[PDB]
């Protein structure tokens, strides 16, 4: 969980300052569409010498072996970035990117920076990536990571993660037709099929005010509209 | 009484069908789909997800060979080179300048993620089709009642004996070969297990991928040392799940040719939305008065006193008429564009009941059935 | 003249999880296409407890009109930045690119600094807008605002900035009627119309070494070239 006490780790790129630093990333796993990255650090976070806290870090420096409270010592890729949890060799924190982590001390000894290139891995949902939780409707499908502080790694876990709408479609009902007025300020995939008593499998990539016109029998049509699951219609309006 | 009827696999709106024999009373019949789920048996064929490349540490010989052989563990590849390293030159200074030799070892495993992150090949093997078949016969609007759509048994149910004639997705809108990718649904059709592909999906292979025990293609080719370095390169083609994530169809789910709801890894149609259900509903002569009130329905009228252009309930008419005796009368609409609102209609010797109904016409024009007579409506809208 | 009291604001990153802080930026304009920034602080420049200064500052964190010098509360990018002129409650500055400002005081453990990532806006002053300061070309007309205050925001003005300039429409003389072989080295708006009888109504964006033909009827034309208002000649070979 948080056994044993940390070590270094080489660090790709570092000043002259260090090198043979602390907080020297080996892996990153994403596939969040959260601006949350789970990491794993050569330094332990969740533990210092007094064992397990849960706002408290511990690394060797190659140089001494000592813990903070996170504040000198600060994640970054380019502005402070805040952790969440942690699970001793692991940390999980919101910090968007993961590709490359920078963890450096403008406080603590000389202006240390080490940057880390490591292991990610990010995947599409099916419709769009995004990686930016807002407060805006529905959410769809990302991945997200457990929050232990005991039993080393905190598991993979499904979990729903806000995307970024933009002005929502106006739908107009009409006879035999169902026209759908867009409005995307993003991309979104419009893939429709027709409910009812007819069905369309139809893709479109839609970007900016637009109309499609889809049949639909008088039993509406259900469009999905990127970065939204499924609007559907069943209406006699149709 | 047996009364089939046709219902639009459509869900939300109830479908108004009549039991039908005047003289009795006549029950109001309305058949509400509200789920189809066509389960098929899902044979998992593979895993295959975004791999995760491990290099092992290099095993160097100074003044040896180093020997490896292909193993088939993953798409593991190594590659003995000789003479890597000279004396005082090389990621090693060996003595031997020729009998240096690195092997460099590499494979592929999963990534962490993939067990939620991954996608599933499935074979798609004969399922079952339940149906919920909401058929009310009664003065009620509601039921609601499982029945097996594929030839198993007969619903035995007692909110009527459906048999559902083949539903508009009897089997699912699915191939012998469907990807799950765990979060969206495609029909992509991929090698059968046994031998990955590297730049298509099945890059990683196995039943179920624990990290070994794969069976991969990823194309991975070893590369000669960079001399005064100890490095282990390697070049591969694309990681072909990726490559399938870059080159797939749109969300079968959004998409489905039958409207139907796609859903994950038990491969299953939810919610089809196409074409129109044969419902064989069991309403029996126990929900009709038997010839005790005789509804003869004579003298029948239609005004429409409003009505709007193709809405989804907008329609509002009335019938007057005369009865013989007084009952309930089903007031139907036989199409899934028009459904009437009601379900009953209050037979009395001077009755007039007003109802809703539905049309999806740009003048809502609905055929309406009460117990003996029938007309069709336009009006005053 | 400048009276809106210092106060403190929440900034998204200080620190490692500090977001105490005062001196944090709440608005910027960017209107200029120079590199000075004018900038909505919380807390108020250019007033000390002794009312108004060139080169103090106040903030709260505790106080209310408490001052500092502008070199102990100094702003950078990733090396110091001097600001120029103070306007109350807004500051401005020149920060090296003038599209991220960090205000931040450097001193002790706990390190509060506010960095709000600043622009540069182009917007349409000629006929076109036009690119950041260069070597190349003079400085022409360019959105802006005033870089001294008032004894409180700064309000917008027309000042002077480098235009990015390449070689103009080297025109061709011809009968009656003009090639225009432009060599833009930098995005150029090309607008035209003939000031002769005819018109030839054109905008086209170029880059690089084109041609653009025109009619001409023996009585000019003009091509505004993007950056500058309208550029004429008149019945030359016109």
């Amino acid at each position: 969980y948080k056994l044993a006490r940390p070590y270094i780790a080489d660090c790709p790129n570092c000043g002259h300052s260090r090198c043979d630093s602390p907080i020297a990333i080996e892996e990153v796993r994403g596939d969040a569409h959260a601006g949350v990255i789970r990491i794993q650090t050569s330094a332990m976070f969740g533990l210092k010498t007094d064992g397990v806290d849960l706002a408290y870090m511990s690394f060797m420096n190659g140089k001494t072996q000592k813990s903070i409270k996170i504040d000198n010592l600060h994640v970054r890729t380019s502005a402070p970035c805040s952790l969440v949890s942690h699970h001793g060799y692991y940390i999980l924190a919101q910090c968007p990117p993961g590709d490359t982590v920078t963890v450096g001390f403008h406080d603590g000894p000389n202006r240390h920076t080490c940057t880390v290139a490591h292991k990610v891995e990010f995947r599409p949902v099916g419709r769009e990536k995004y990686r930016h939780p807002p407060e805006h409707g529905v959410e769809l499908p990302c991945n997200r990571y457990t929050h232990k502080r005991a039993d080393v790694p905190f598991v993979p876990v499904k979990a729903k993660c806000i995307a970024t709408l933009a002005p929502e479609p106006l739908v107009e009902h009409k006879h035999r037709t169902l026209i759908l007025h867009l409005h995307p300020d993003h991309p979104t995939l419009l893939t429709t099929r027709s409910l009812g008593s007819d069905a369309n499998p139809t893709r479109q990539w839609i970007e900016r005010p637009t109309t499609v016109n889809f049949t639909v029998t008088g039993e509406g049509l259900e469009y999905t509209w990127g970065n939204h699951p499924p609007k559907r219609v069943w209406a006699q309006e149709s | 009484y047996e009364h089939t009827a046709v219902m639009p696999n459509k869900v939300g709106i109830p479908y108004k069908a009549l039991v039908e024999r005047p003289g009795y009373a006549p029950v109001h019949l309305q058949i509400q789909l509200v789920n189809t789920r066509i389960i098929p048996s899902t044979n998992l064929e593979y895993i295959t997800c975004k791999y995760k490349t491990k290099v092992p540490s290099p095993v160097v010989k100074c003044c040896g060979a180093t020997q490896c052989t292909s193993k088939p563990h993953p798409d593991y590849q190594c590659q003995v080179f000789t003479g890597v390293y000279p004396f005082m030159w090389g990621g090693a200074y060996c003595f031997c300048d020729t009998e240096n030799t690195q092997m460099s070892e590499a494979y592929v495993e999963r990534s962490e993620e993939c067990s939620i992150d991954h996608a599933k090949a499935y074979k798609v093997h004969t399922g079952t089709v339940q149906a919920m078949v909401n058929i009310t016969y009664g003065s009620v609007s509601w039921r609601s009642a499982d029945v097996y759509v594929n030839g198993e048994t007969p619903a035995k149910i007692g909110d009527a004996k459906l048999i559902i004639g083949p539903l508009s997705s009897a089997w699912s809108p699915f191939d012998n070969k469907v990807v799950v990718y765990g979060h969206e649904v495609y029909n992509y059709d991929f090698p059968e297990y046994g031998t990955g592909k590297a730049g298509s999906f099945g890059d990683l292979q196995s039943r179920t991928s624990t990290s070994n025990d794969l069976y991969a293609n990823t194309n991975l080719k070893l590369q000669r040392p960079q001399a005064g370095i100890v490095h282990t390169p390697f070049t591969q083609a694309p990681s072909g799940f990726e490559r399938w994530k870059r080159d797939k169809g749109a969300p079968l789910n959004d998409v489905a040719p039958f409207g139907c709801s796609i859903a994950l890894e038990p491969l299953r149609a939810e919610n089809c939305a196409v074409g129109s259900i044969p419902i064989s509903i069991d309403i029996p002569d126990a929900a009709f008065t038997r010839i005790s009130e005789t509804p003869t329905v004579s003298d029948l009228e239609c005004k429409i006193t409003e009505c709007t252009y193709a809405s989804d309930f907008g329609g509002i008419a009335t019938v007057a008429y005369k009865s013989s005796k007084a009952g309930n009368c089903p007031i139907h609409s036989p199409s899934g564009v028009a459904v009437i609102k009601e379900n009953d209609v209050t037979l009395a010797e001077s009755g007039s009941f007003t109802f809703h109904f539905s049309t999806a016409n740009i003048h809502p024009a609905f055929k309406l059935q009460v117990c003996t007579s029938a007309v069709t409506c336009k009006g005053d809208c």
